[PDB]
């Protein structure tokens, strides 16, 4: 299909960037003192 | 409670109904006559069933000019003979 | 027989209306139940009678 | 003047029947005159 | 014991008075024939 | 020149000023007549 | 490549369901 | 009608397509078809899915 | 038309009448 | 616009004679048409044969001509195909087939005149809508 | 006043009839008065329909649902379903209306005057919901009663004039059923038929022999079951399987009635035997097929070879094959090829619609019937404007099939809802937590954590 | 300090049956006029000159079909003030030009402003956090995007929704046929937020109602609650276990639960507002280009998407001449798109 | 395809029997409170 | 139509089927009379 050839990178960064932001925040939360 | 007379007190009292067996029917009748006399049509400019089209006309009297719209409407009304 | 019929049927309707209001009021009223029970018996027998009357006279008016 | 003279259940029954009558008229009007399609 | 003409009274009548007038109008409308 | 629509604008301005004016006059008046009890 | 992307995102969502259910932070009464 | 991603659909356009009008309300389980190719052409997945779903 | 509205007027009033009569007479409502 | 005597004036026959229907006749015509005809002829079309409509011009080109009261009334007594060649009372409502189309049993000559008049007046009001079908709804 | 407020009863006004659960006399009043309401409606509605009825119009053009029921029983109708005598309708209506006075009398009496409870008054009429044997006994009585009803239908069919048979040879007519189907293979064979297309379970019953024989079976089954239940008490497994309370039995009956509602919906939508199209109008399938028939006829009259006519899609314009090869009408009506009707069947051969019969044997009465049904398809608006949603005002029509199907779907659904509500409440109340969780004995607090 | 301002403040903020406040001065006249204008128009006023439509009870319309209709397209985006150059102070003519539409829209808008301000004011006086007003920002975003921004991006107020039941339905079908608005992911988020909000509402109500503590002897359980009671009326713990075992996850935090109940529908509506803002400029999600290229080259290629576009094309051609009378559309029978038979 | 059919029929019958006999297995007794409901 | 002898009762007959609904409404009037206790 003649899709937009940037759709792949757009979707991939759309998922990855905020997901990564959240994982960073979660993981640095867990490692704080109990 | 906020200080006003309870509604149930008011609407279960004789005086309320003395007032309102007059005022309510009067208003209802006034609305009725507002229509039945045809005054509503005149006030609002609503076509009567015989005033939508001239006898042989099948074209909508659509307003097509912003600033001469008033005149346009008046002309459409005039063309109803 | 049309006079008999049309009035027996009007009387059936009228009595029915009377029973419809009267019976529950009687059943639930505290006083005068003695007079009521007999009035209800009378009304009921008369209602049944009028039903049968209208029913018979039907075939002499249709 | 005195609150309570006319029982609220009567007020409700009468007002309610009035509403039923007027709405009923509007539905009759759906089948007659303007808007009746006839 | 209780006031009659209050803010509430006014609010109520601003709605109720025209309402009855309009219902009367529309009722009249049900008998209009083309 | 004052066109009909400028005259209209002025009429609207006056009407709004009148409505708001009478509203505030009335509310102030009522507020003065029906003061809250304190102390 | 589009299809791969769509199915990938879906699969990530299902895996997410799995972790969100079986590896949630447990609710604790204090 | 193409419903699947690999046959040219995206997430918004994609669907499992309803069974054939020729079938109507006839029960069309896999075993009533002469083949899976037939089952697929006539929209058997739709019936299987919606019946299992509604039960479930 | 007048006859139909008269009929539904008597029939319609019958129920509330039952209730009203019982309420007036302190009946077993 | 009004339902004037002129609108209600329709051809009585093929010889130039007209008849002026009353408003009550027009109403009766609408009512009876709805009662007996509209199930198939709603809005002037024909559901079981859309090739043939109730437009005045079409009725004019039917054989015998049906663009007048008489033609339509006769049709209602003895319907034919559009060319007049075969009598179709057996599959079309008529007085002649009131036995198999029971709604025609209580239709009087007056009723037929009223229906015919409806058929001729309606297009004078509705224009292309009459016999136009869904396109003109 | 006993138990007629919330403080004493535990039930608010809006749940007021729950105040009646353990007051068998008043509850009897409620039930009898209600049966009064039902019979009242049957009678008054019948009289209204008759008063509004124009005999030379089809019933289905007149918003009639009860007269069609009476007519289906063979009363007041002759060949083709034509009305020959309106008097039977009048009788049915009047007798129901009169009977309603009686039921209402007993109902009002029991409800406000009679004994509030019946147990001290009578051991036979008194009952305890938890008394399993008394419950199965009363159930037994009612089963015998229903069986007698079904046999009343059989009696009407066999000995008192018969039933309207749309399938009657030479045309629909009232017919006495002399050889009802007794073969259990056929009768229960219906019960084992698929509910899907071309099978349609019990809704597929297509001849009065099967109907009457079926009612013979059901009558005997119901009477036998009634006797069984008078003479027995519930077995151990049943005792351990059910909740035994008023609300529970209510819930079971609600479930059953819901099921029955949906069944009736499909029955009136698809079946044209016990719901003759002469009285109820054509089914949707019937009307779609009737359209196809109509235009096949029209175009063939014009000279079309309808067998060889290829449509825009490649499928036959008029005729095509079903998925099993049967010759069927084409176009969208392809979906309705399972339709069967007296006006169409003469055109049916071993392999489906027969092209030579179509070419040579279509009778004017078939053209008439197909046109009539096509133009009385069960489509219409809520304000009863007949036809598709885009049709103009002109025709005052909604098919009786639509009114009855829609009404009964709505009713069946809310009764399913009622079933869930009352079954769940009966469970919770039986277990003793219908009013909420014991703060000092919250079950979950004694359960181990999930993680 | 005890000047007239503070005395006025005193009276305005008196605890009465209908609270007034400073916000009341904006809200009540504007809301009253908006509603009154709607009732007046729907009862008595035509749309003959603006739309070629009847729209009032007076003309024979019913509650479903009555409307206060938008002005003629030729009016453009005129404020259409009674005293403006169009009506020139003539009330009858003003009604006939569709003046009641802008009347209602604008009084409506300022009225919504008044209502939200009312929410803030009351929240402040009672001493609660102002989340009700914040949540109310979503209805406002919808009203503003749909009734104001949208027509402002189009040719005129004419294409705004008319204030009427059937008119609003028409607005829906127009958006399908012309904007393919269902295909728009902002609308999809709107849908998710609305249906999701209804789901949360239903599920939360039912969960609370079915995990109640028995706090009375009554089988009707509503009386067994006291407003001033300290204790939770239902069991969070039992509810949590129930949904955890049924659905896999469950709320464990009531504050989170209720904030989520705010978040979901408000956010949904806001997303839909953004989409409508796009539609103001005809910046639609109408097509998938890859789909069109494929279908253009391959006449055997069909999806529900292409089918829906056929539906849209039908809507446009069949409705446009009567829906847009100012265009003077004449579509010959032969140009009308139709399938076989129909 | 006949084997698939038989397999599915058997599976369905199996799970259905589990459902029915399961609810027949003293289900009213399976609650945290009052168990004696027989 | 009803048999001619009964024609005078047409208006009553026109009204009868709606009566059952009135019983539901009656239940509320009654409840109103006892204050929905
Ligand atoms: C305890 C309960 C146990 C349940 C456990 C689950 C087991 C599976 C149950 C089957 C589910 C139904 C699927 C198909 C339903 C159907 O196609 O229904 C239609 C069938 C009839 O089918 C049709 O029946 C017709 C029979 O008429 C034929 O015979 C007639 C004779 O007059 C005519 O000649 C007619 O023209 C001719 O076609 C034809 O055969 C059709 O082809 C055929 O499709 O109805 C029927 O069998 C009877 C009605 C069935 C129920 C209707 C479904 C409603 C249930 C949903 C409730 C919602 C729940 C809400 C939750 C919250
Ligand atoms: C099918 C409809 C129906 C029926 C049959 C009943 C039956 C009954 N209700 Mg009711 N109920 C209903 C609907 C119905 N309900 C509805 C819809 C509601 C919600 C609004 C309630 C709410 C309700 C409550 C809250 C209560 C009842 C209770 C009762 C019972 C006692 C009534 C009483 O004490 O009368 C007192 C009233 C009167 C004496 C006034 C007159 C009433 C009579 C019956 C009217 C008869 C009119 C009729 C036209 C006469 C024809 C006679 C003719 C044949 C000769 C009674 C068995 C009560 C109960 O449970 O008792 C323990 C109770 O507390 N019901
Ligand atoms: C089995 C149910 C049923 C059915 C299928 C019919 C079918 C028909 N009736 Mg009948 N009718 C019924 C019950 C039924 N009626 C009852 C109980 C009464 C007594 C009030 C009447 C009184 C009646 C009259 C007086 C007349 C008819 C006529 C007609 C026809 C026109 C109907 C119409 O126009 O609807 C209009 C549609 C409505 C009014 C909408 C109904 C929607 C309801 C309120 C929704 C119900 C929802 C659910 C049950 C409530 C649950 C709430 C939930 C929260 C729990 C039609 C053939 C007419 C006719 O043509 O006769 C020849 C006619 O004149 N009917
Ligand atoms: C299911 C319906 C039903 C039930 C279970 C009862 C139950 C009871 N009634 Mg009630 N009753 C009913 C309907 C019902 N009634 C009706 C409709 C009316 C109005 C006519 C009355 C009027 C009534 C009165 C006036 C009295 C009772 C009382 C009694 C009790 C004693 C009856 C007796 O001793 O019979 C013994 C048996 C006979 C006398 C012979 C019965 C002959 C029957 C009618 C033959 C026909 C049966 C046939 C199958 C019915 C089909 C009807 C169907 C079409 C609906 C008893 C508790 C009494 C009471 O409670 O005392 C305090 C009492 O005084 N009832
Ligand atoms: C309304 C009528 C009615 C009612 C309420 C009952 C109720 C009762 N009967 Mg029954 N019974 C009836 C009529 C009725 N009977 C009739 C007419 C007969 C004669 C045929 C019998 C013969 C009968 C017997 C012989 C027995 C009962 C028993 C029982 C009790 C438990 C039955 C139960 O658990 O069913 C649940 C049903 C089952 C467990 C059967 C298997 C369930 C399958 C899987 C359901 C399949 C149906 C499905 C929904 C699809 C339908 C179509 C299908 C045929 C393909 C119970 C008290 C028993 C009892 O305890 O006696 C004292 C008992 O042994 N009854
Ligand atoms: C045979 C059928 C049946 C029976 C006998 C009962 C009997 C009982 N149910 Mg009910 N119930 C049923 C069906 C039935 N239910 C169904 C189908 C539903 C699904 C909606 C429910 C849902 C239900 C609930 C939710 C509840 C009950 C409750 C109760 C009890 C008290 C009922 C009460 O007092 O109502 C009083 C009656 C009213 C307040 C009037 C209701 C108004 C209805 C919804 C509108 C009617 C619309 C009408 C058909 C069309 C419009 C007409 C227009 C004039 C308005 C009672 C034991 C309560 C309970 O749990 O008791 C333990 C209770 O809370 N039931
Ligand atoms: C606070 C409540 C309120 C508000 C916010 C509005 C707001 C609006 N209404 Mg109004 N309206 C209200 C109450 C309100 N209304 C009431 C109670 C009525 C009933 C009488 C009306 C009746 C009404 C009508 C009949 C109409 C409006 C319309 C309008 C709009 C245009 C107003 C305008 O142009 O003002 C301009 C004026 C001001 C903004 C006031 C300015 C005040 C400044 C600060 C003081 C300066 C004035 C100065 C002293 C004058 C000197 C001038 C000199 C040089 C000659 C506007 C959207 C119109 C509309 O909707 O058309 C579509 C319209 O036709 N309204
Ligand atoms: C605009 C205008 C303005 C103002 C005016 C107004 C403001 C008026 C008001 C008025 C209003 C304010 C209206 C009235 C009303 C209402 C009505 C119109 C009625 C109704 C409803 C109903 C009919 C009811 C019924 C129903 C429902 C709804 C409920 C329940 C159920 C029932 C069925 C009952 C001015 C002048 C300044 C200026 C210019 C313009
Ligand atoms: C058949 C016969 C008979 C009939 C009888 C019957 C049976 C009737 C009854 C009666 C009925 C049975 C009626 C009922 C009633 C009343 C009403 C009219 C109703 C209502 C309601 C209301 C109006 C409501 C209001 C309120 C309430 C109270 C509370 C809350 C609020 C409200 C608003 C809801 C007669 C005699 C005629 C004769 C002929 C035929
Ligand atoms: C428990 C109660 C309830 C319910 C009530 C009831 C449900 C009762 C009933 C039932 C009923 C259901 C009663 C009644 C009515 C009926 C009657 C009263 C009868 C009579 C009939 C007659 C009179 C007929 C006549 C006719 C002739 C025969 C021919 C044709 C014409 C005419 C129609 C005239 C309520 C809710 C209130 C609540 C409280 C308690
Ligand atoms: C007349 C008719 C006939 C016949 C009929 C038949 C013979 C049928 C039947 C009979 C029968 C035979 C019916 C039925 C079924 C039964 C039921 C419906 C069952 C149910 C079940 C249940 C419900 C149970 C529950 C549960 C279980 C599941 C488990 C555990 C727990 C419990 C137990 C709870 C025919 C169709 C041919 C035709 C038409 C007409
Ligand atoms: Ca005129
Ligand atoms: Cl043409
Ligand atoms: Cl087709
Ligand atoms: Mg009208």
């Amino acid at each position: 299909m003649e899709v937009n050839q940037l759709g792949l990178i757009a979707t991939a960064l759309f998922v990855l960037v905020p997901s990564v932001f959240l994982i960073i925040l979660y993981v640095q939360t867990e490692s704080q003192q109990k | 409670t906020t200080g006003e007379r309870p509604f149930s007190d008011i609407i279960t009292s004789v005086r309320y109904w003395v007032i309102h067996s007059i005022t309510i029917p009067a208003l209802f009748i006034a609305g009725w006559l507002f229509v039945s006399t045809g005054l509503a049509y005149d006030v609002f400019g609503t076509p009567r069933p015989d005033s939508y089209y001239a006898q042989e006309q099948r074209s909508i009297p659509l307003v097509t000019d912003r600033f001469e719209a008033k005149q346009q409407v008046e002309t459409f009304l005039e063309q109803l003979k | 027989m049309t006079i008999l019929f049309q009035l027996a049927l009007a009387a059936l309707v009228i009595l029915s209306f009377v029973m419809v209001i009267g019976v529950p009021v009687a059943y639930a009223s505290p006083q005068d139940w003695d007079r009521s029970k007999q009035l209800i018996f009378l009304g009921s027998g008369l209602w049944i009678a009028l039903v049968l009357v209208v029913g018979v006279l039907n075939f002499f008016v249709v | 003047s005195e609150g309570g003279r006319i029982p609220l259940w009567i007020v409700a029954t009468v007002a309610g029947m009035g509403v039923i009558v007027i709405v009923g008229l509007f539905f009759y009007g759906a089948y007659a005159g303007l808007g009746s399609s006839l | 014991s209780y006031p009659i003409f209050t803010v509430r009274w006014v609010a109520v009548h601003t709605l109720a008075v025209p309402t009855i007038f309009f219902l009367g109008a529309i009722a009249a409308m049900q008998f209009i024939q083309r | 020149t004052i066109t009909p629509s400028l005259k209209g604008f002025f009429i609207g301005l006056l009407s709004g000023a009148v409505v708001l004016g009478l509203t505030f006059a009335v509310l102030i008046a009522i507020s003065q007549i029906d003061k809250v009890q304190r102390s | 490549m589009e299809t791969i992307t769509y199915v990938f995102i879906f699969a990530c969502i299902i895996a997410l369901f799995f972790f969100a259910i079986f590896f949630r932070e447990p609710p604790r009464i204090t | 009608v193409s419903g699947s991603l690999l046959y040219g659909n995206n997430i918004i356009t994609g669907a499992v397509v309803p069974s054939s009008n020729a079938i109507g309300l006839h029960f069309y389980p896999i075993w009533e078809a002469a083949s899976l190719d037939e089952w697929l052409y006539n929209g058997g997945p739709y019936q299987l899915i919606i019946f299992h779903f509604l039960l479930g | 038309v007048i006859a139909q509205l008269t009929m539904i007027a008597m029939i319609g009033i019958a129920g509330p009448m039952i209730i009203f009569l019982l309420a007036v007479r302190r009946g077993n409502l | 616009a009004e339902l004037t005597p002129e609108v209600l004036t329709v051809p009585l026959n093929s010889e130039g004679k007209t008849i002026t229907l009353t408003e009550k006749q027009y109403l009766e015509g609408k009512r009876l048409f709805q009662y007996a005809c509209a199930s198939c002829h709603v809005g002037g079309i024909t559901k079981t044969n859309p090739s043939l409509d109730l437009r005045t011009e079409t009725l004019a080109l039917a054989t015998p001509p049906r663009d007048n009261i008489e033609g339509l009334v006769d049709y209602m007594k003895n319907p034919t195909t559009y060319d007049g060649e075969q009598e179709i009372a057996e599959v079309h409502p008529s007085l002649r087939s009131a036995d198999i189309f029971p709604k025609m049993r209580n239709l009087t000559e007056k009723d037929l005149v009223a229906i015919a008049g409806h058929i001729l007046v309606e297009p004078k009001i509705l224009g292309d809508k009459w016999g136009g079908g869904k396109v003109y709804y | 006043a006993t138990n007629r407020d919330q403080e004493s009863s535990g039930f608010a006004w809006w749940a007021g009839n729950a105040r009646l659960i353990n007051l068998s006399g008043k509850l009897l009043g409620a039930h009898v008065a209600h049966a009064g309401l039902i019979v009242f409606w049957a009678g008054a509605m019948t009289l209204f329909e008759l008063a509004h009825f124009i005999p030379e119009k089809p019933m289905y053009e007149q918003g009639l649902i009860l007269i069609p029921h009476i007519a289906t029983l063979g009363w007041g109708v002759g060949p083709g379903g034509e009305v020959v005598d309106t008097f039977p309708f009048f009788v049915v209506g009047v007798v129901h209306l009169i009977s309603s006075a009686v039921l209402g009398f007993g109902g009002v009496y029991h409800a406000i005057r009679g004994p509030e409870t019946l147990e001290e008054y009578s051991s036979f009429f008194g009952y305890d919901w938890k008394d399993k044997n008394k419950m199965t006994t009363i159930l037994g009585f009612h089963l015998i009663v229903l069986g007698i009803g079904a046999l009343l239908l059989v009696a009407k069919a066999m000995f008192f004039g018969g039933l309207y048979d749309t399938w009657a040879p030479g045309g629909g007519d009232v017919r006495v059923i002399t050889n009802p189907t007794l073969d259990p293979r056929v009768i229960f064979g219906y019960l084992l038929k698929s509910p899907f297309g071309g099978e349609g379970w019990i809704v597929s019953v297509n001849n009065l022999e099967d109907v009457v024989g079926g009612h013979i079976w059901i009558g005997l089954i119901c009477i036998a079951g009634g006797i069984w239940h008078i003479l027995t008490t519930p077995f151990g497994w049943a005792r351990r399987a059910f909740i035994w309370s008023g609300e529970a039995y209510l819930s079971y009956s609600l479930g059953a009635l819901s099921m029955m509602g949906f069944i009736a919906t499909c029955f009136v939508w698809f079946n044209n035997t016990v719901y003759p199209s002469e009285f109820y109008g054509p089914t949707g399938p019937e009307a779609s097929q009737a359209q196809a028939m109509t235009f096949l006829i029209r175009d063939q009259k014009l000279g079309a070879n309808v067998g060889s006519a290829q449509g825009p899609t490649g499928l036959g314009k008029y005729l095509m094959r079903s998925p099993t090869g049967e010759i069927i009408f084409g176009g969208e009506t392809m979906r309705f090829w399972d339709f069967r009707g007296p006006w169409l069947e003469p055109l049916r051969g071993p392999n489906g619609l027969d092209l030579n019969k179509i070419k040579n044997d279509i009778q004017p009465w078939q053209e008439r019937r197909a046109a009539e049904y096509m133009t009385h398809a069960p489509l219409g608006s809520l304000n009863s404007v007949g036809g598709v949603a885009t049709e103009i005002n002109s025709v005052n029509f909604v098919s009786p099939r639509s009114w009855l199907a829609t009404s009964h779907f709505v009713l069946a659904f809310f009764f399913l809802v009622g079933h869930l509500w009352h079954a769940g409440r009966a469970r919770a109340a039986a277990a003793g937590f219908e009013k909420g969780i014991d703060r000092e004995s919250e079950p979950v607090l004694s359960m181990p954590s999930l993680d | 300090e005890r000047g007239w301002f503070d005395i006025l403040d005193d009276w305005l903020k008196r605890d009465r049956f209908v609270f007034v406040g400073w916000s009341g001065i904006l809200l009540f006249p504007c809301a009253y006029l908006a509603l009154g204008g709607w009732l007046t128009g729907t009862t008595f006023v035509t749309s003959w000159y603006t739309h070629g439509l009847a729209s009032s009870y007076l003309e024979g319309c019913n509650f479903l079909t009555v409307a206060v209709s938008t002005p003629a397209n030729s009016m453009g985006h005129s404020l259409l003030l009674l005293w403006g150059p169009e009506a020139q102070g003539d009330f009858t003519r003003w009604c006939q030009l569709g003046g009641l539409w802008t009347f209602i829209a604008l009084h409506g808008a300022f009225g919504l402003i008044g209502f939200m301000l009312r929410q803030f004011e009351i929240a402040r006086l009672v001493g609660v956090r102002p989340y009700n007003a914040i949540a109310f920002s979503a209805p406002i975003a919808v009203f503003v995007s749909v009734f104001l921004i949208y027509p402002l991006g189009q040719s005129s107020w004419f294409f705004a929704p008319s204030f009427g039941v059937a008119a609003i339905f028409r607005f829906l079908l127009f958006f399908q046929g012309f904007h393919n608005w269902t295909l728009n992911p902002f609308h999809m988020m709107g849908v998710a937020g609305v249906l999701g909000g209804a789901l949360l509402c239903a599920i939360h109500g039912a969960t609370v109602e079915n995990t109640l503590f028995q706090d009375g002897e009554g089988a009707s359980t509503f009386r067994a609650f006291n407003p001033t009671q300290a204790e939770e009326t239902y069991s969070m713990v039992t509810a949590n276990r129930f949904w955890s075992q049924i659905f896999g996850i469950a709320f464990s935090n009531k504050r989170w639960l209720h904030f989520f109940m705010l978040f979901v529908p408000v956010t949904g509506l806001w997303m839909s507002a953004i989409g409508v803002v796009g539609l103001a400029l005809n910046l639609r999600s109408y097509d998938f280009i890859s789909q069109e290229i494929r279908a253009a080259e391959d006449p055997e290629f069909e999806t529900f998407y292409t089918k829906n576009l056929l539906l849209n094309e039908g809507i446009r051609a069949w409705m446009a001449p009567q829906d847009q009378p100012h265009e003077n559309f004449v579509f010959p029978e032969e140009v009308l798109p139709r399938g076989n038979a129909l | 395809m006949e084997t698939l059919k038989i397999t599915v029929y058997i599976v369905v019958t199996f799970f259905v029997l589990l459902f029915v006999f399961g609810f027949l297995s003293g289900d009213p007794a399976r609650n945290p409170k009052r168990k004696d409901l027989e | 139509k009803l048999p001619e002898a009964y024609a005078i009762f047409d208006p009553l007959v026109d009204v009868l089927p709606v009566i059952p609904v009135l019983f539901l409404a009656l239940a509320f009037v009654w409840q109103a009379a006892v204050g929905f206790r």
